[PDB]
RNA sequence: CGGUCCGGCCGGGAACUCAAAGGAGACUGCCAGUGAUAAACUGGAGGAAGGUGGGGAUGACGUCAAGUCAUCAUGGCCCUUACGACCAGGGCUACACACGUGCUACAAUGGCGCAUACAAAGAGAAGCGACCUCGCGAGAGCAAGCGGACCUCAUAAAGUGCGUCGUAGUCCGGAUUGGAGUCUGCAACUCGACUCCAUGAAGUCGGAAUCGCUAGUAAUCGUGGAUCAGAAUGCCACGGUG
């Protein structure tokens, strides 16, 4: 989909990764970046992905690298 | 004539008979015949066994068999076992890449019933 | 449209010539340069900290007289109904009801 | 001595240059068989030269721009008839009888507002 | 050298009046002009809705006709240049000079 | 038609044979305005009828026309073309040639 | 006509096509017949056009308290540290179904491969973007020309010529899905376009019912434009065949 010249990630979420590596794992991190590409430095962390009204925590797995955080949060409730 | 693609191609022209193997369309069948040196309008008649096994080696680079069925399937199993949004689409039989679900979703949903 | 909606459109244009006219124009070129900085240009990351409302994709071409976002024409800069009211009073030069 | 006649169609335009004596046909620096792909288009230009007999009797140097298969062929057929009226001037009684001098002015009808075509209306519901 | 004047306007009966004033002045002062040529009219066509709501089929059919005139002057005579450059022409005529 | 009583148009005849009736025959088979592909099928069908199914090509079509009989000629040509489409042979020139062979021998 | 590097390309030619400013020309004008000697009709000649030539603009008094307080204008009412305003994300694109409106199909009047001929009308400067080079391709790099009858989009498609498939769920039809990518834009997950590989649903001409159309019309083939950063099976135009 996206062009190969640079995988996109937001600047605020990239700062949240850097403090999480140095200071160790924390409580699940609330964010709104559903468009960020998952990098290998995020494996192990729990990122709370906003889906319209709440934040759903997502435990990052090794094979999640390359996907988006929006691909793990359903935005509507179906019955 | 039994290829590594065990399912027997029909006794017709070469570029048509290679299409019956799962994973070889019209374009890839042209690439094998161009790399081997066999004309596309040559039938299974006069296609000698020295000309069939050189087609076995050219198709050997690509995995085109029931082994290709599981590699497409386990790629979907990577989605469904992960718990992603796209993995939820395959489990219920819903369209994935942006097709609407109001009407005209008959391929994904299956036949109609109220 | 509403007065607050037209105030949003003035706010986007005033930032469009401010930020993304010359600064993002350079950042679009350096990310596109194949000759130098093939790996670590980082112009995309500096574009992220810029404000969003300078974008030409976010602005909406609207009628200059009423503010309708529908039926715009770049020839007139107006909505489709307000083109008629200036045409029938002869306010637009050469514009007339045609037959062919 | 040149004898000239203008013939046209919907979007075609053809000139006709007459020179006395040959069976030569040069259309857009090409031959008659080379340019016209349709056999019907080869014969419709032969139709005005039917009552007036041509075998090897007059040159025609023709060019045409615009139109299509029968649009160019209809332009030449109109153009030949005005050249023969220029050539002999007594041939008109046979040419009015054939009807080839009449310019077919049936142009395309305009695409109307509210309809997808000139007369074709979008599909209608009773109630 | 060669100077040319591109004349363009909306009205056809108004563009030829200002065209005739330039050519007659140029012939009077002894200039060499190969007449005015009629360039093809670039006419725009506009179809917009007349209703603000449903009844889609009722529309208006507008046009904008842009006529074109070109006058070519061969010799740059000083009496020709000083007369034509500050003429009093119609307001609806735009001039384009190539020196 | 209630008030407007007018005639019917007279098209130009066949350029190959000079036949007015054969010009109306190619227009029935013609679909999507394809004159060039319609007349090539009709000419190849009649040449199969002429060379291998009886001489006098212009008369051989007439005997096939006579058994299935302005409107009388129009409905006769339409019944040949529409029945030729629903056959088992390979091409349209082969199917319509066998229909004119059957219409000549009234079966 | 001279000049050939075979290109109107360069001297030139102003004829012609085209380009657009003005004008002529069709008015039952003429002839014959019918008709109350009327209006009118029929037939024929002349003519490019003949009986309001072809098409458009042009839609009376009124009818439906038809549609529009969400184009706008506007009487009155209502809220006002909120029925206002800012921002992020989501929704407008959901899914057991129903209805209307379209596209592509179910094919040999076709499919595919190669060769190849003919359009009209528009768009273009924060734009159209050639040539050259690279990639199977979407494109990318380099880089002119052009505010334009000059340059660019832009090689029109059907058709034609040959070869192939031989009546089948097929070399029909392309849905759906996976994998790998292009481009637009802060940013393509929800929800973009396009390309490449692979997969090859239903469908073999469609019930009751129902629609369009009397001629360059129907049918069909492509092209262009508006909207638009990007996003046309819709809509507006334009021609080709007929
Ligand atoms: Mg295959
Ligand atoms: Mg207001
Ligand atoms: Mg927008
Ligand atoms: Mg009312
Ligand atoms: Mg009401
Ligand atoms: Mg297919
Ligand atoms: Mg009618």
């Amino acid at each position: 989909r996206s062009l190969k010249k640079g995988p996109f990630i937001d600047l605020h979420l990239l700062k949240k990764v850097e403090k999480a590596v140095e200071s160790g794992d924390k409580k699940p991190l609330r964010t709104w970046s559903r468009r960020s590409t998952i990098f290998p430095n995020m494996i192990g962390l729990t990122i709370a992905v906003h889906n319209g009204r709440q934040h759903v925590p997502v435990f990052v797995t090794d094979e999640m690298v390359g996907h988006k955080l929006g691909e793990f949060a359903p935005t509507r409730t179906y019955r | 004539a039994r290829i590594a693609g065990i399912n027997i191609p029909d006794h017709k022209h070469a570029v048509i008979a290679l299409t019956s193997i799962y994973g070889v369309g019209k374009t890839r069948s042209k690439a094998i015949l161009a790399a081997a040196g066999i004309a596309e309008d040559v039938k299974i008649s006069e296609l000698s066994e020295g000309q069939i096994d050189t087609l076995r080696d050219e198709v050997a680079k690509f995995v085109v068999e029931g082994d290709l069925r599981r590699e497409i399937s386990m790629s979907i199993k990577r989605l469904m076992d992960l718990g992603c949004y796209r993995g939820l689409r395959h489990r219920r039989g819903l369209p994935v890449r942006g097709q609407r679900t109001k009407t005209n979703a008959r391929t994904r949903k299956g036949p109609r019933k109220p | 449209a509403k007065q607050s909606m037209k105030a949003r459109e003035v706010k986007r244009v005033a930032l469009a010539d401010k930020y993304f006219a010359k600064r993002a124009e350079l950042k679009a070129i350096i990310s596109d340069v194949n000759a130098s900085d093939e790996d670590r240009w980082n112009a995309v990351l500096k574009l992220q900290t810029l404000p969003r409302d300078s974008s030409p994709s976010r602005q909406r071409n609207r009628c200059r007289q009423t503010g309708r976002p529908h039926g715009f024409l770049r020839k007139f800069g107006l909505s489709r109904i307000k083109v008629r009211e200036a045409a029938m009073r002869g306010e637009i030069p050469g514009l007339k009801k045609a037959s062919w | 001595n040149q004898y000239y006649g203008t013939g046209r169609r919907k979007s075609s335009a053809a000139r006709v240059f007459i020179k006395p004596g040959n069976g030569k046909i040069v259309i857009n620096q090409r031959s008659l068989e080379q340019y016209f792909g349709r056999e019907t288009a080869r014969m419709v230009v032969r139709q005005p030269l039917e009552l007036v007999d041509m075998v090897e009797k007059l040159d025609l140097y023709i060019t045409v721009k615009g139109g299509g298969i029968s649009g160019q062929a209809g332009a030449i057929r109109h153009g030949i008839t005005r050249a023969l009226m220029e050539y002999d001037e007594s041939l008109r009684s046979e040419l009015r009888k054939a009807g080839f001098v009449t310019r077919d002015a049936r142009q395309v009808e305009r695409k109307k507002v509210g309809l997808r075509k000139a007369r074709r209306r979008p599909q209608f519901s009773k109630r | 050298q060669r100077i040319r004047i591109r004349l363009k306007a909306f009205d056809h009966r108004l563009i030829d009046q200002a065209t005739a004033e330039i050519v007659e002045t140029a012939k009077r002062t002894g200039a060499q002009v190969r007449g005015p040529i009629p360039l093809p009219t670039r006419k725009e066509r506009f179809t917009v809705l007349i209703s603000p709501h449903v009844n889609k089929d009722a529309r208006d059919q507008y046009e904008i006709r842009t006529h074109l005139r070109l006058v070519d002057i061969v010799e740059p005579t000083e009496k020709t240049v000083d007369a034509l450059m500050r003429l009093d022409l119609a307001a609806g005529v735009d001039v384009q000079i190539s020196l | 038609p209630r008030r407007r009583v007018i005639g019917q148009r007279k098209i130009l005849p066949d350029p190959k044979f000079g036949s007015e009736l054969l010009a109306k025959f190619v227009n029935i088979l013609m679909v999507d305005g394809k004159k060039s592909t319609a007349e090539s099928i009709v000419y190849s069908a009649l040449e199969t009828l002429a060379q291998r199914s009886g001489k006098s090509e212009l008369e051989a079509f007439e005997v096939a026309l006579e058994n299935v009989r302005v409107r009388r000629n129009a409905l006769a040509m339409r019944w040949i073309v529409e029945a030729a489409r629903k056959r088992g042979d390979k091409s349209m020139a082969l199917r319509l040639a066998n229909e004119l062979s059957d219409a000549a021998e009234n079966k």
